[PDB]
């Protein structure tokens, strides 16, 4: 479910299709959609307390070290 | 390079001319250590262990056994009067000398 | 480096320029050994032989007087104080607290009874766990002990850690051996 | 005494990484073992029924080919035998265009049974002996040996019979398209002159359709965009440039020195003014196509648009000297109009999109000219690449025709009869140079031995039949490829045939290459380098 | 994976070749020491020995290979040492 | 031995074949013995520096100093050494055949080699293979390089030096104050991944100084482009950079940022600049000296005596 | 999601190796069926041999 | 082996000999194959891929798939580049091609496992190859009417087909309509870069348009730009190649003077020569002005004062198309600049289109060009939708050259399975195994479009391997039924062009893999 293809041969000689395919990863099929659904669901579960007159505010800090407060969603993401 | 290393590669060899090149090297260096001991004009070498002991010797096999050599032809010269030695006591620097020679004649 | 390194004069260039980092004898021979020979050596090594000969008997004769007891003895908890804590000095101390129910414990006794033979200078006590340390858990056995001048050196605890039932009188003996205490010629075998 | 030491001498003073070799145990024998490692290296593709090889070089560029000096070329042969033997076959290449793989094999061959004869007992230079004066009856023979004859290069039917040979151990499945191709675009070259120049054909790789959609074009292609709004011309009068479609500047230096505002407000005008006088002399004399091998200027293509002339820029030379053959034309240095004998003339220039690409055409009408072009289509550039390689094949053969117009028969058949009568030859010679006559005849048989283990069946029984039925008389028999069991045929009747220079010039090489790696006795290599390679081959 | 990481595998004309060349090879080492006319070797020990000798068997078994196939020669020679006593360079060559 | 006499627009930079560092810098490098072993000296101390941003200007002067830094600061011989030249990349063939007059005539040295300056760089930092960036005080470069060997067909060249960078600092006039502008320019003057970040806590541009041909990072990568796809790699992995120039602002990552930028999303490119043994080219040239494929390089005595002119341009017209 | 200390082949992915890895132990003994078949030799990375069929 | 003093090749050459080297090559293949295999058929889906440098690419399309892949197997690049070819000649099937191309390999894995010579093989490939591609040309309906509204419904549906596989297909229809739009105003040569597709994020796919004329973002605007107006009712154009500001007016030209008046006089000459383009390009009556190289703050300004529009910077095909579109022509010099030169529009606006604002010039009704304007909620959202349509336009111009249609969801591969196991049935018996393989291999297609869907792809298998021998030849796959259907009334159309090369490129691949029969890979020099 992962390393992309792992074989090597049926007859013992080297298996190379893809370049650095020892290093390479691959998710594939129902369980590459239930990853896409949890990351997804994360961001909106993140965002979805800023939503509303009562929603509250994101404190996003940059590489140098500026604060950013913020309720805006394009601003957050 | 040769028959030997092709199967086992970490061999040393020396064929036909080299062969006997070596081995005649060899007895002629022993044998121009040893041209110093014969007779009583010779001189004595003194030999120091790697403990530090000294040995004064005019001795044919004394010396041979104590130079610090490590060749193949100066081991069979080194048994050869090894024998001379355990069986007659005397004659192991002649017998150097002469089979030195006999190579160096024959070369 | 950008080039593979193997027997090239590129290399070796680079590499100069800065880049591209670059039986034995009578002295071992036991009693039994000596014997075995004796025409074999010498005269002239024979006469530091006799040396190396009373050596080796002045050795063997100090053995002798170390092996003062070579049997397996039971102390009670009271005398143990005396038997253990206040053994002789330096005398290694193997003490097996067990009860008699525990077929495992009795395995090891007779092991033990093995070794006291076969080691005579260390001394080999079994106890009654009950009868030396006040309510000593039932599910704690057997407990071998390694004891020097009063000091516990080892402590093999546990029906379990102790080496299970198929335990010969070879892998305990590496066990009693790990804290140096009867110092076997082999290795852990099982 | 644990250690032999290297003897006194030259085993001392040679170098650390150096290698001494020498005698026949040391040099010889190990010579003629890495020329056997080549030969089976490369004997598979050998014939039609060759198979292709997949070599990945250094720099992992990738060539799928059965074309034996593409595979050489793109090893990395290091065993120095083994590089004069590839010397040999490139030489081969140079000098016929076919024939590499025959080097290869005769070569292995020849020094696989020297080695035979040495250990026989035997003398290299007794070897050396049989092997040149075999190799002198093979040339005294092989003459004799010739069939047909071309008697017509002027003709696309003959000459397609002619390639076919040519171009079937390359690409056997479809070898009649390829050698109509071929033919064709040789006969629209080779003019009234016997002289016929292999670089006058032309091959563009375009990608996308199958090879069937080749084509031959009399004309230039270039996969360039033209550069003003103009892309069709149907009687073009193309004028040729070497130098750019700007306004001539000075070789020294030149410096734009104003001193009244008047320079100053006129000088853009007039050097627009100077370039409209310039490009509307050029349309004023006929020209329709501009080409020019440098660059172009704005205000020179905005003129060139508003006059309606079609501009083309070849960045190589080599295009534009091709260019200038193709349309009869002279490369002007100057932006000067041309001369009417300076023009070059063509029946269609325009823009198409030959699939993905984009292409300028000079397509002539006519089916002649001084250069022709094959349009190759195909799904794989690697194997656009292959098919190139046969038509060069082709293309020397052609040329091959045009020096010499004799045939021999293929299929092994000039190979078998050589055999037979250098065999012959070397039962009368008495003296120990029969042993090597014999060997040398006997060397040809790895030719139709390679063919039948390649095709599929027993190189043994399609010997036996060859050399029963070359007894009977029939030395234009060779074998049948088209043939699950071992079979014969006669390689005349069949059309199946080779050149008289290529089998020549192949026996010669391939001689003077194992007699070469014989006459070697003492290697001394040296220390692999690590220098910049060979300063003159860059 | 399969097979372990240490586990080659070759074959066919290969493996043949390779074969008959040890053989060839193994036959070569001794090939002079042949006849009333054959010449000594002086071969070292790992012990520091010496043998000097022109006796096949003697001489395939100082040397040491890693060639299955020399080593079935080898084993040739020994074979031959053990019954008759004599043929040790025959059969090799 | 091989004497490596590296001009490099520096000074002689002269030596042997197998010295880690040279022994003959000349242009600023006893008394009261006798002889004439101070004034023959005191005479070449105040002649001008030939080489001017990297091309010879005066002859005679370069050939007064290489005499000079053969007899004096070597002791040596030229008539039984080979020797090995540098030059700037893209120098004029006329410099070539006056220099190789000048050897085998004057100097009747055995054989000679004329190496260009970003070739030795190279072979310095122990590489063969790489597009190398030298940007010294008058002149820029890059050089694609390939089997060891400067390809003559992508060099592409734009002026964006020490001057031209020290200029636009300048501009934010007196020889002692731009020389404080340039003693900033000597100093730290880290490069700037983004000019965007870098001033928010206050040459890759034309326009910024006010030039309109290209930035130095577009010039590699259409140098890199110029040359075979399959050694496309090998350049696009192998960027050497070389000049005090270029190393002053320390710029290796905003050209690795937008040469990868430029350059199809497959390569991947790693620049080798923390060397400055300031004394590269030397010992590239004296690794070329010492290799054994320089006396396979030779322009030989008797070669220049059977070609002249024509040998030093190695034919191929 | 699984938190499993291990790796994890599910489906078509898996079902091909197992196949593959069959094929490999075939392909070795294949050579060695019938009276046309050949021995093998097996080096115990010690140099111990083994020929069989 | 032997050790061998001196080798051969160099340490590190890598050769992989005999069948099974051939079966590993087959084996790769499989592998690139798989990689792509469930983006075939209206069921397909996309693949996402990562670069180094960490971009994403998302992509039904199988030719960006195999490109993005980084295949090395010497293989399987055969199937990367048969799908690159198919790209190139045609523009879809790039999947069918790579598909093919495996199964046939995979099909002939059997009998290259028990030593059938290769050649065997390729001919057999060949043979039927050749037979499959005739059939094709003979069973491909062409109707000979040349009527105009048939003429775009055939189009319409073609490109409907190419799109019932991509994220647009819940508006496929749509950008059926507007494909045909666009390709049916392109003049004869069909040039793709006379169609502009511009991809402005933000908005729905209907939200996207075509402009039948040409549109472009603004370009870099100076001081003023915002004083010009942004729209114009019957405006003349002036397309240039003319930098509009104060310049030196060469770069090798040198001033000299020595007078105070002469320095004054420069400097007024300067401001004549920038102020005397203006004019000529005032006077010229054009309105709006574009100019392929900037167009300085003084230009702007006086433009801004005529009350004209301006803009610099224009890129090189933008302006192309804005000349086909207006009818002018491009003028490096401003000294002629007559009505013969200049473009016209019926309108020339400047709009904002979600956060971009456009330059929109529309009325063109001599316009020989469209523009694509396409709205997304990503970059690759956007990109996958303009690969999208670059589909349905090939498509498209592939079908005005050659107007000859057969039928998809697999009808065209199994009629061609069909007569090929009908052709192999009549033939020795050793090329019969191997034609009846190739038959076989054509059944992936439909099989790989139920497997994608969802079904029982053995069952609809049968039933059209039953409903293709009882009379009948473009029964197909139908998706939304899970069962099989008339695919030519149900308008599943492809030009026939489109299977023919991917049956010829295929076919090639397999040959040319199956050829090989020794891999020699060189250790790589410059090692690093
Ligand atoms: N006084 C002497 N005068 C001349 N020759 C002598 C004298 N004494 C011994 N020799 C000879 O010198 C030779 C070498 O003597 P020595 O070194 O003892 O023998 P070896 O070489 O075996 O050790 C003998 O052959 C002996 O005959
Ligand atoms: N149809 C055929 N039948 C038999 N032999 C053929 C046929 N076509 C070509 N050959 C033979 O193949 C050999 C040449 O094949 P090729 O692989 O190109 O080798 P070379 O590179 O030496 O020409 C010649 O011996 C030629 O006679
Ligand atoms: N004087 C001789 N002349 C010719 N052949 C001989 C002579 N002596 C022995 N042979 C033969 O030559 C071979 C010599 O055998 P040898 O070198 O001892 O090796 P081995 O006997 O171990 O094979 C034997 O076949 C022997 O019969
Ligand atoms: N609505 C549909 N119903 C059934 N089959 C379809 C439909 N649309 C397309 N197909 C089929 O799907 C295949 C298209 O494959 P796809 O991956 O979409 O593009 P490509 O042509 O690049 O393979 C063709 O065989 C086509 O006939
Ligand atoms: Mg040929
Ligand atoms: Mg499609």
């Amino acid at each position: 479910a992962s390393m992309g293809t792992l074989a090597f041969d049926e007859y013992g000689r080297p298996f190379l299709i893809i370049k650095d395919q020892d290093r390479k990863s691959r998710l594939m099929g129902l369980e590459a959609l239930k990853s896409h659904i949890m990351a997804a669901k994360a961001v909106a579960n993140t965002m979805r307390t800023s939503l509303g007159p009562n929603g509250l505010d994101k404190m996003m800090v940059d590489k140098d070290g500026d604060v950013t407060v913020t309720n805006d969603g394009a601003t957050i993401l | 390079m040769a028959a030997v290393k092709t199967l086992n590669p970490k061999a040393e060899v020396a064929r036909a001319q080299a062969a006997l090149a070596v081995n005649i090297s060899a007895a002629r260096g022993l044998q121009d250590v040893l041209r110093t001991n014969l007779g009583p004009k010779g001189t004595m070498k003194m030999l120091v262990s790697g403990a530090g002991d000294i040995k004064l010797t005019k001795d044919g096999n004394v010396l041979l056994h104590e130079m610090q050599i490590q060749h193949p032809t100066a081991s069979l010269i080194a048994k050869v009067a090894t024998a001379q030695d355990d069986i007659t006591g005397d004659g192991t620097t002649s017998n150097v000398l002469i089979i030195g020679e006999l190579l160096k004649q024959a070369d | 480096m950008q080039d593979p390194n193997a027997d090239t004069e590129w290399n070796d260039i680079l590499r100069k320029k800065g880049i591209l980092p670059p039986v034995k004898t009578y002295e071992d021979m036991t009693l039994e050994e000596l014997e075995d020979h004796e025409d074999e050596f010498n005269e002239e090594d024979e006469r530091a032989i006799e040396m190396y000969r009373r050596r080796r008997l002045a050795e063997w004769k100090a053995t002798k007087l170390k092996n003062k007891f070579g049997e397996v003895l039971e102390i009670s908890g009271k005398d143990y104080v005396q038997e253990v804590t206040k053994a002789g000095e330096g005398l290694w101390v193997i003490l097996h607290l067990y009860k008699q129910g525990i077929p495992l414990c009795a395995l090891i006794n007779q092991h033990l009874s093995g070794l006291a033979r076969k080691f005579p200078d260390v001394k080999f006590i079994k106890a009654i766990s009950t009868t030396c340390i006040p309510n000593y858990p039932d599910r704690n056995l057997p407990t071998i002990f390694v004891y020097l001048e009063g000091d516990i050196k080892a402590q093999f605890i546990g029906p379990l850690v102790f080496g299970g039932m198929n335990l010969t009188r070879d892998e305990l003996e590496w066990k009693l051996s790990e804290s140096g205490a009867i110092m076997t010629d082999l290795e852990e075998n099982p | 005494a644990l250690h032999v030491p290297k003897a006194p001498g030259f085993a001392q003073m040679l170098k650390e990484g150096a290698k001494h070799f020498s005698g026949l145990e040391e040099a010889v024998y190990r010579n003629i073992q890495a020329c056997k490692e080549l030969a089976q290296t490369t004997r598979t593709a050998y014939g039609p029924n060759g198979m292709n090889k997949m070599v990945i070089n250094h720099l992992e560029k990738l060539f799928v080919t059965n074309d034996a000096a593409t595979i050489l070329r793109e090893l990395e042969v290091q065993h120095p035998a083994a590089k004069m033997i590839v010397m040999a076959s490139h030489m081969q290449e140079q000098e016929v265009g076919d024939g590499t793989n025959f080097v290869l094999v005769f070569a292995g061959a020849l020094l696989e049974l020297a080695e035979e004869l040495l250990r026989i007992g035997l003398s290299v230079s007794e070897v050396i002996e049989g092997y040149e004066i075999a190799c002198r009856k093979a040339h005294e023979i092989l003459p004799n040996l010739v069939c047909c004859s071309a008697k017509n290069l002027r003709d696309i039917d003959e000459v397609s019979s002619l390639l076919r040979t040519s171009i079937m151990s390359k690409q056997y499945g479809n070898e009649v398209f390829l050698a109509k191709l071929i033919a064709q675009a040789c006969v629209s070259i080779f003019p009234d002159s016997g002289h016929f120049n292999v670089d006058n054909i032309r091959v563009c790789k375009i990608l996308g359709s199958g090879i069937s959609s080749s084509s031959v074009l009399h004309g230039m292609v270039f996969k360039k965009e033209t550069e003003g709004d103009v892309t069709s011309v149907k009687d073009a009068k193309i004028a040729v440039y070497s130098c750019p479609f700007d306004g001539m500047i000075t070789e020294t230096k030149g410096t734009v020195l104003i001193k009244t505002a008047e320079e100053l407000m006129n000088f853009s005008k007039g050097e627009e003014n100077l370039m409209d006088a310039q490009v509307k002399a050029i349309a004023d004399t006929g020209a329709n196509v501009v080409v020019t091998g440098g660059k172009v200027a704005d205000m020179a293509l905005h003129y060139a648009n508003k006059y309606n002339i079609m501009l083309v820029r070849l960045n190589s030379k080599w295009d534009l000297r091709r260019l200038c053959k193709t349309v009869g034309a002279t490369a002007l240095p100057r932006l000067t109009p041309p001369v009417l004998e300076e023009m070059g003339h063509c029946d269609s220039v325009y823009l198409s999109e030959v699939g993905d690409t984009q292409v300028v055409v000079f397509k002539h009408e006519k089916e002649d000219g001084a250069i022709s072009t094959i349009v190759l289509r195909g799904s794989t550039d690697n194997l656009m690449d292959d098919i190139e390689r046969a038509v060069d094949d082709g293309v020397n053969t052609f040329k091959v025709l045009t020096r010499d117009k004799r045939l021999v028969p293929g299929g092994g058949a000039t190979e078998i009869e050589l055999a037979k009568q250098i065999t012959s030859y070397g039962e009368t010679c008495p003296g120990l140079e029969q042993y090597a006559i014999k060997k040398f005849a006997e060397a040809f048989e790895a030719i139709p031995r390679a063919l039948a283990e390649n095709s599929g069946v027993k190189a043994n029984e399609v010997i036996s039949k060859l050399y029963a039925v070359h007894q009977e008389g029939n030395k234009n028999v060779g074998l049948d490829i088209e043939a699950e069991v071992p079979a014969v045929k006669d390689m005349l009747e069949a059309g199946i045939l080779d050149t008289y220079l290529g089998k020549y010039w192949a026996i010669k090489l391939a001689t003077n290459a194992a007699v070469t790696v014989l006459r070697v006795d003492q290697i001394i290599m040296a220390k692999p380098a690590g220098g910049p390679k060979p300063p003159s081959g860059k | 994976l399969v097979l372990s990481q240490n586990t080659k595998r070759e074959s066919g004309r290969k493996v043949q070749s390779g074969n008959i060349n040890a053989a060839k090879t193994i036959a070569d080492i001794i090939r002079t020491c042949l006849g009333p006319k054959s010449m000594m070797k002086m071969l070292l020990d790992p012990m520091g020995g010496i043998v000097m000798t022109n006796d096949g068997n003697a001489i395939l078994r100082e040397i040491q290979v890693q060639h299955p196939a020399a080593k079935s020669m080898i084993e040739i020679s020994r074979t031959q040492d053990e019954e008759v006593g004599d043929g040790t360079t025959s059969v090799i060559i | 031995a091989a004497l490596v006499i590296d001009n490099g627009s520096g000074m002689c930079k002269a030596g042997f074949a197998g010295d880690d560092a040279p022994r003959a810098v000349f242009p600023s490098i006893k008394d009261s013995y006798v002889g004439d072993e101070a004034q023959s000296k005191r005479g070449i101390l105040t002649l001008k520096y030939p080489i001017e941003h990297g091309i010879v200007t005066n002859w005679d002067d370069m050939e007064k100093i290489w005499h000079h830094t053969f007899y004096n600061e070597l002791r040596v011989a030229p008539e039984e050494h080979p020797v090995l030249l540098t030059e700037a990349p893209l120098n004029p063939k006329a410099n070539r055949e006056k220099m190789t007059q000048i050897m085998f005539e004057t100097f009747n040295t055995p054989a000679m080699y004329v190496a260009i300056q970003a070739v030795l760089s190279l072979y310095a930092s122990g590489r063969t293979t790489g597009i190398v960036m030298d940007s010294g005080d008058g002149v820029t470069h890059t050089v694609p390089i390939y089997e060891g060997y400067a390809l003559p067909h992508a060099i592409l060249r734009l002026d964006l030096a020490g001057r031209d960078l020290t200029d636009y600092l300048m501009k934010i006039t007196t020889t002692a104050e731009r020389e404080i502008v340039r003693d900033i320019k000597e100093k730290l003057c880290y490069v700037a991944l983004d000019f965007e970040q870098e001033m928010a806590t206050a040459l890759f541009q034309p326009s910024f100084l006010g030039m309109e041909s290209c930035g130095i990072h577009e010039t590699t990568f259409n140098s890199i482009m110029k040359c075979d796809v399959d050694i496309r790699k090998d350049l696009y992995a192998n960027t050497v950079l070389s000049g005090g120039t270029t190393m002053y602002p320390g710029i290796a990552d905003r050209m690795q940022k937008e040469i990868t930028a430029l350059a199809p999303s497959t390569m991947k490119i790693k620049i080798i600049a923390p060397p400055e043994r300031k004394y590269s080219v030397w010992i590239g040239g004296s690794i070329l000296a010492s290799l054994s494929t320089f006396q396979q390089m030779w322009i030989s005595k008797q070669e220049y005596d059977e070609s002249g002119p024509s040998i030093v341009h190695r034919k191929c017209f | 999601p699984l938190s499993v200390f291990g790796d994890r082949s599910t489906g078509e992915t898996i079902r091909s190796q197992n196949v593959m890895a069959a094929a490999s132990i075939a392909n070795i003994v294949k050579s060695s069926l019938g009276p046309v078949g050949l021995d093998k030799m097996l080096v115990d990375d010690i140099g111990d041999v083994t020929i069989t069929n | 082996m032997m050790p061998t003093p001196v080798i051969l090749l160099k340490e590190g050459t890598d050769s992989s000999q005999g069948i099974p080297q051939l079966v590993s090559n087959i084996s790769a293949c499989q592998v690139i194959a798989e990689a792509v295999r469930t983006t075939l058929g209206p069921r397909g889906m996309d693949k996402l891929i990562v670069d180094g440098r960490g971009k994403a690419t998302i992509s039904n399309d199988g030719a960006t798939i195999l490109k993005l892949l980084d295949v090395v197997h010497p293989a399987a690049k055969t199937l990367v580049d048969i799908a690159k070819s198919q790209d190139a000649e045609v523009g879809d099937g790039t999947t069918s091609v790579t598909l093919l191309a495996a199964e046939f390999l995979k099909q002939v894995k059997p009998y290259v496992e028990e030593g059938l010579h290769p050649q065997i093989i390729i001919r057999a490939f060949r043979t039927a190859t050749q037979l499959a591609v005739n059939k094709i040309k003979e069973i491909a309906v062409t109707v000979k009417k040349a009527d105009k509204v048939e003429q775009r419904k055939l189009l319409e549906k073609c490109a409907m087909t190419a799109l019932s596989s991509k994220l647009i297909s819940q508006q496929k229809a749509f950008f059926a309509k507007m494909v045909v739009d666009a390709v049916m105003m392109l003049d004869d040569l069909l040039q793709l870069k006379m169609i502009g597709i511009k991809k402005v994020q933000g908005g729905a796919l209907e939200d996207s348009q075509l402009v039948a004329g040409v549109a472009f973002k603004k370009t870099f605007s100076y001081a003023g730009f915002e004083m010009q107006p942004k729209k114009y009712h019957n405006p003349k154009i002036a397309l240039l190649n003319v930098e509009l500001e104060l310049k030196a007016e060469k770069d090798n030209a040198e001033i000299r003077v020595h007078t105070v008046e002469d320095y004054q006089a420069i400097v007024d000459a300067e401001w004549n020569i920038l102020y005397d383009k203006l004019e000529k390009i005032h006077h010229s009556g054009a309105k709006v002005v574009l100019s392929k190289l900037p167009i300085g703050d003084v230009a702007t300004q006086y433009f801004a004062d005529r009350d004209m529009f301006c803009a610099g910077r224009v890129p090189e095909e933008d302006l192309k198309r804005t000349m086909m579109a207006c009818g002018g022509s491009i003028q490096t010099s401003v000294n002629a600049l007559s009505a013969d030169v200049l473009g016209r529009c019926q309108v020339f606006e400047e709009t904002q289109i979600g956060g971009e604002r456009y330059n929109f010039f529309t009325g063109c009704p001599k316009a020989k060009t469209c523009t694509f304007i396409l709205r997304g909620g990503a970059e690759q959202f956007m990109e996958e939708t303009e690969r999208s349509l670059h589909d349905a336009i090939m498509i498209v111009r592939r079908a005005i050259k050659n107007d000859s249609v057969v039928a998809g969801g697999g009808a065209i591969e199994m009629e061609l399975s069909k007569y090929l196991r009908d052709y192999s049935r009549t033939i020795p018996g050793k090329q019969q195994l191997l034609i009846g393989a190739y038959a076989k291999a054509l059944e992936i297609i439909p099989r790989q479009l139920c497997d994608n869907a969802g079904f029982d792809a053995t069952n609809i298998l049968n039933k059209l391997r039953a409903r293709h021998a009882q009379g009948g030849t473009w029964y197909g796959v139908d998706i939304n039924n899970e069962d099989i259907a008339d695919n030519f009334e149900a308008f599943v159309w492809e030009p026939a062009m489109v299977r023919i090369n991917a049956l010829t490129a295929a076919s090639e691949a397999a040959c040319l893999i199956v050829s090989v029969d020794e891999t020699i890979k060189n250790p790589r020099s410059t090692v690093d």
